[PDB]
């Protein structure tokens, strides 16, 4: 299946003489594996997954030095943005950067993006050459970055190093990142109103989180009324989800719940059972 | 008829940060001298001449007595388009000499209109009679639908029109008849997701990246006049809009070394239908479930509980513990949720006293929607 | 600016059996900005000593946390997650329902 | 060290003191100029003791900049003797600029003072034009130098007084011999060609050179490509490299000439050449030979008018594939190559899909009227018309004389007789008047169409 590496940087200004709080977190797949936090006394990058303990002190030195450089870059950026938008307490500047791979483990997409106040400010497009920028501040930024060939620098970083390091992290952490825990599924019965019964199809214990739960009536897809909740973490590294559908009491067995997941050789099919 | 539009001049302040400074745009009415503005820097007080007449026509219709539009301008240097699909618009490795001189991009935005214009101001302000800086409009791009709201599952028609008056040249006129080929780009950027939706170069039939999501555009010049000015249309048609297609749409008209962009905020909505039933199976009064079904967006829903009095009596905020369910999601991208009320043990008669839930949501009127428990 | 109100789910890590140990979760996600107040509630009162994950980050610029505590579900006891954020006119409460 | 700063005030004056100068006309805002800046300064420093490099900011100095017809930036022009002496179109790099001006620095015609120098001069990969004179005092010698200066950008000139040489290559101490490249010699033509007019003039020399410098089948390269392309011309593309595959490069070139000779001798008129599939991989896209690029040559023809014809058969080693191709061409039995999608399998109605390959078979089937819609996949008008245009096809699904047709004009070349300004553009080609087809320009409504087919349609229309 597909895989990704993403670094999320985040500066949050605080009202008063205080300095902005800068958190930088790296993810493989949806799994955190390194974190830096300005507030922590002795702010350095720490390993957040056990498979990163291999990297020696020279890795954390280089990475920690980059972080403190970014913190300074975010610090000045926050003040400038404060200027243009004319605000007085707390403001948020975010960067995301990384690379999606396909099942071939090859670059499927590269990312370099920013947001101010939870709104896209400027973004490197899919072509890794041009930028999208809505308002005039970001348009002015975009002309500067075009004239400095920022995109060329990032295309080269994302296209080579990003995948390089992602290959290394995938191999080193395979025992958990290339793990495929299969969903344990079961259907529940709940009386509703008059002559009606909610059938809830559960899926528990599944990694990765990518999952499809579908309901049928005589092998026919039920889309209009079907209710899903968002996939959610159990807290033990696995994931949970369910899908529900209303049916008359007595016509339960005409309905079937199929589940789709990586860990399944072929998709499960389920029904309510006394 | 604003006549004069107050505007912020944005400059890269010594690279230490952006800063805004007061200016104004005066749409030439023709007869009569301009109003003196000693409060303004003459370099940022512009007497705007628009041969195409798109800028000026945009504000003649502007509803008199409406709020002033937000206006920003800044200096810019012409660059070629770095996008592959737009490579044919400038197939040489040189820059036109016609673009010599200073350029300003103006961006005017309000609830009725969003506009972007490329101006060429003179290098120094006229000193008599009034200290004002003469400037001429080269390219104008604008939408009359800057914040369209679209019912989930309906088509969205995003207005776009533009005008171009070839910039004056030192010499060697094109002498080439006909409006020149342009480019049109429609893109969406919203909450970290971005897609080129449609690209086109009318006047050059090279292959363009496939249009996405059933999108098309009415991308054309309006006439074939051999000289200009020329006006055109770039209206975007997006069918059966779903929630994932909400957000900021960026439309850019590209001419050689000249880019004009306007943005639109597309909002998707579906109003919530509300019903009230006893949660338990006809259950210490039974727990009440206010079901709020099939609405978008998910934010904005407020669930109010009221105990409506019978004859004589009136509505009062109901008492007892209240909470919400989690969000439930559907196929179309809409959501449902349920509110919950546990009334306290009834300790008094209340003839006609019915419980009701009222919901409010941006899709609804101010009064909202409500339901009383169906006394079947 | 784009502010986003937190989406909430409250659920046990494993299917609740009465008297058996388990973990009560409150998943708060898809909110912006990051300042948020979350608290698990046992019969109205604040379950103190609740532990949370560190602030996490989504590709859409939104944040998410997982608040959790170990707990033994009985029949009479009722649990909830209380959340507050700038997007909300008042704190939002979501009651645990072991079938959801 | 430095680039010279020329202005409207001191251009005419300093343009003379040299005998050439590279002058860069620019504007500070041009990004192409911005990146050229350090490369041009690097060039100036290395060519300091040779040629001067000047720069003219045109925003300031409008007169001098218009004086030499500048339309874009950067424009680089060579000024020898303070007069326009052609532009520089090489790469905007220090290596490119110093390379080019070096050649331009030297004399138009190289004096060969010994036989050894002569032998060296003609051992070049390109041709040599050598003037043989007893001394410098003839009007003929003066004409040779005039021609040499005129055509120095295009050809290599030399002259000698060496007595042994003058007497072996002329019979009155006034001669010009054209020496073709040594590694290109063959049985189909002579190594050398003598100027045979009685009087020697710069004009007649140019004519002599043009008509005889390349022969029947030159090796086309980056240098000579401009001089070779222009008239009806066949190129056979392959791994032509005379420092690696000489035997191989000669073989295919010989086989091309062998076939060319057959047709040329018969009176047929066509120019021929060989060219590297590597050095010219770009030209293949115009023909569709990007994939086909191995040891076996690939062939395509480009007429002076613009038409292109591509050999489909594999180039047999015996030349018989090339013979058939060329036979079909001169008969007028080769269909022209055009950008096209894959023609589809069925193509049943009610509307007939039309790619450029099957265009003239459908749209130009005479005695059969055609309504052709040129559409683009992105156009909204074109989308609005689609269901109306299909309904029109259905109401005409019995009248075979009337065929409703469409073609994606973004994915398919539109033939010269037709022109698509914007979208959609709809043409109607009469039964017999296929040569001069006329536009629709009517209302885009079904009823407007069938009411229009009740008029221009020569045959009566079948409303269904
Ligand atoms: C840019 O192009 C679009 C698409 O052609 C234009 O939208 C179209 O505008 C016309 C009016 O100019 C609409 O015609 C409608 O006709 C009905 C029936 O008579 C009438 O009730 C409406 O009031 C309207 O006049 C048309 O429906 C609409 N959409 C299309 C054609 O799909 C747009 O106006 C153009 N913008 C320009 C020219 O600035």
């Amino acid at each position: 299946g597909p895989h990704s590496m993403r670094y999320f940087e985040t500066a949050v200004s605080r009202p008063g003489l205080e300095e902005p709080r800068y958190i930088s977190v790296g993810y493989v797949d949806n799994k955190e594996f390194v974190r830096f936090d300005s507030d922590a006394e002795n702010p350095r990058y720490e390993p957040r997954a056990p498979w990163m303990e291999q990297e020696g002190p020279e890795y954390w030195e280089r990475e920690t030095q980059k972080a403190k450089g970014q913190e300074q870059w975010f610090r000045v950026s926050l003040r400038n943005l404060l200027g243009y938008y004319n605000q007085s307490g707390s403001h948020t500047l975010q960067q995301m950067s990384g690379c999606d791979l396909g099942s071939d483990w090859r670059l499927l997409r590269g990312y370099l993006q920013f947001a101010y106040e939870g709104r896209d400010y400027i973004a490197l497009n899919e072509d890794l050459k041009t930028w999208t920028a809505a308002d005039m501040a970001a348009q002015i930024t975009r002309r500067k970055w075009e004239q400095s060939g920022a995109a060329e620098h990032y295309k080269a970083y994302l296209e080579g190093e990003c995948v390089e390091w992602l290959h290394r992290y995938l191999k080193n952490g395979n025992a958990t990142l290339l793990r495929t825990d299969s969903p344990k599924a079961h259907v529940t019965h709940h009386p509703r109103s008059k002559g009606e019964v909610t059938l809830r199809c559960w899926a528990l214990g599944f990694y990765p989180a990518d999952i499809t739960l579908t309901w049928q009536l005589n092998g026919e897809e039920l889309t209009q009324d079907m209710e899903l909740v968002e996939t959610r973490p159990a807290g033990d590294g696995t994931f949970q989800k369910w899908a529900s559908v209303v049916v008359p009491l007595g016509k339960e067995q005409n309905y079937t719940c199929r589940v789709y997941h990586e860990g399944l050789p072929e998709p499960l099919t389920l029904r309510w059972e006394p | 008829g604003p006549a004069v539009i107050e505007c912020w001049f944005v400059e890269d302040a010594s690279g230490k940060g952006l800063a805004k400074r007061p200016g104004a745009l005066l749409l030439r009415q023709g007869p009569g001298e301009p109003p003196p503005r000693p409060d303004l820097d003459p370099e940022l007080y512009l007497s705007v001449h628009d041969p195409a007449g798109a800028l000026q026509a945009a504000f003649r219709r502007y509803p008199r007595g409406a709020p002033a539009p937000h206006c920003e301008m800044s200096r810019f240097v012409p660059l070629p388009a770095s996008a592959k699909w737009a490579s044919g618009l400038t197939p040489a490795q040189n820059c036109p000499r016609a673009l010599d001189g200073a350029w300003l991009m103006v961006s005017i935005s309000s609830p009725v209109l969003s506009l972007s214009s490329l101006l060429r101001p003179q290098p120094e302000p006229q000193q008599e009679p009034v200290l004002i800086t003469m400037a001429t409009v080269v390219l104008t791009v604008l939408t009359h639908t800057p914040a369209p709201r679209v019912r989930l599952g309906q088509d969205a028609l995003l207005d776009l029109s533009f005008a171009y008056m070839p910039p004056t040249s030192e010499a060697a006129s094109s002498l080439a008849p006909g409006p020149p080929p342009f480019g049109l780009e429609w893109r969406r950027q919203h909450l970290g997701k971005g897609h080129l939706l449609l690209a086109a170069t009318p006047g050059l039939n090279g292959q363009m990246p496939a249009a996405q999501e059933g999108a098309v555009a009415f991308a054309a010049w309006d006439d074939d006049e051999p000289w200009g000015p020329w006006t055109g249309n770039g209206t975007f048609w997006l069918p059966r809009v779903q929630p994932f297609q909400e957000g900021t749409y960026l439309a850019t008209i590209h001419l050689p070394y000249l880019q004009g962009q306007v943005t639109l905020e597309l909002a998707v909505y579906k109003p919530p239908k509300v019903s009230l039933m006893p949660a338990t199976l006809a259950r210490a009064p039974p727990e009440l479930l206010c079901l709020v079904s099939h609405f978008y967006p998910s934010g904005g829903l407020e669930v109010e509980w009221e105990l409506r009095g019978g004859p004589g009596g009136r509505s009062q905020k109901a008492e007892g513990q209240r909470w919400l369910s989690a969000l439930r999601h559907h196929s179309d991208g809409s959501v449902s949720l349920s509110g919950h009320l546990q009334p306290p043990p009834v300790t008094t008669e209340q003839h006609g006293a019915r419980y009701a839930c009222r919901i409010h949501h941006p899709s609804l009127p101010a009064s909202g929607r409500s339901a009383e428990v169906t006394l079947e | 600016m784009i502010q986003r109100t937190p989406k909430i789910q409250v659920y046990s890590r494993h299917p609740a059996e009465n008297g058996k140990s388990n973990f009560l979760n409150c998943y708060v996600s898809g909110f912006h900005p990051s300042d948020i107040e979350v608290d698990l509630l046992k019969n109205g009162e604040r379950i103190e000593k609740v532990e949370h994950s560190d602030l996490s980050f989504s590709k859409d610029w939104s944040f998410y946390l997982l608040y959790y505590t170990e707990f033994t579900p009985t029949e009479k006891d009722e649990y909830a997650c209380r959340v507050n954020h700038v997007t909300l006119s008042q704190p939002k409460i979501v009651k645990w329902d072991r079938d959801m | 060290s430095d680039v010279l700063e020329l202005t409207d005030d001191n251009f005419e004056s300093r343009i003379s003191d040299t005998g050439l100068m590279l002058v860069e006309f620019f504007a500070p805002w041009c990004g192409h100029a911005k990146r050229l800046a350090p490369e041009y300064e690097a060039a100036a420093t290395r060519l300091k003791g040779i040629v001067p490099l000047a720069k003219v900011d045109c925003t300031a100095n409008t007169n001098t900049c218009n004086k030499y017809g500048v339309s874009g930036y950067p424009t680089l022009k060579i000024f020898r003797d303070g007069e326009e002496a052609g532009a520089y179109d090489g790469p905007r790099t220090a290596d490119g600029i110093v390379s080019h001006l070096k050649k331009q620095a030297g004399p138009a015609s190289v004096p060969l003072r010994t036989e050894e120098e002569f032998k060296k001069f003609i051992s070049d990969k390109d041709a040599s034009i050598v003037g043989f004179f007893d001394d410098s005092f003839s009007e003929a010698h003066s004409e040779f130098l005039k021609a040499a200066s005129n055509l120095r950008d295009n050809y290599r000139f030399a002259h000698t007084n060496v007595e042994s040489l003058v007497n072996e290559y002329d019979d009155n101490g006034e001669g010009i011999i054209l020496f073709r490249p040594s590694h290109l010699t063959n049985k189909f033509e002579d190594k050398t060609v003598a100027y045979t007019e009685q009087k020697m003039t710069s004009g007649k020399i140019k004519k002599f050179i043009q008509e005889n410098i390349f022969g029947i089948c030159p090796h086309m390269t980056e240098d000579n490509k401009d001089l070779i392309q222009g008239k009806d011309l066949l190129i056979a593309y392959y791994d032509v490299d005379y420092e690696k595959n000489a035997k191989g490069s000669n073989y295919w070139r010989n086989r091309v000439m062998m076939v060319a000779k057959k047709f040329l001798d018969a009176g047929h008129k066509l120019n021929f050449a060989v060219a590297s599939r590597k050095t010219f991989s770009h030209e293949l896209s115009d023909f569709g030979l990007e994939s086909t690029a191995g040891e076996i040559p690939v062939v395509a023809i480009r007429t002076a008018k613009g038409e292109k014809f591509v050999m489909q058969e594999e180039f047999s080693r015996d030349g018989k594939a090339l013979e058939r191709f060329l036979q079909d061409y001169f008969d007028g039995n080769l269909k022209r190559y055009l950008k096209s999608e894959p023609i589809p399998e069925s193509n049943d109605g009610p509307v007939k899909v039309v790619v450029a390959e099957n265009f003239d078979e459908i749209v130009n089937n005479e005695n059969k009227d055609v309504l052709i819609e040129f559409y683009a996949p992105w156009c909204g008008h074109c989308k609005n018309l689609e269901p109306k245009y299909k309904e029109l096809g259905e109401k005409l699904s019995k009248d075979p004389n009337i065929v409703i047709a469409k073609m994606d004009a973004t994915a398919n070349d539109v033939p010269s007789p037709y022109e698509v300004r914007g979208f959609p553009t709809i043409y109607f080609s009469p039964a017999n008047k296929k040569l001069n087809p006329k536009k629709y320009e009517g209302g885009r409504e079904l009823s407007d169409f069938i009411s229009y087919l009740q008029r221009e349609a020569t045959n009566p229309p079948v409303i269904q």
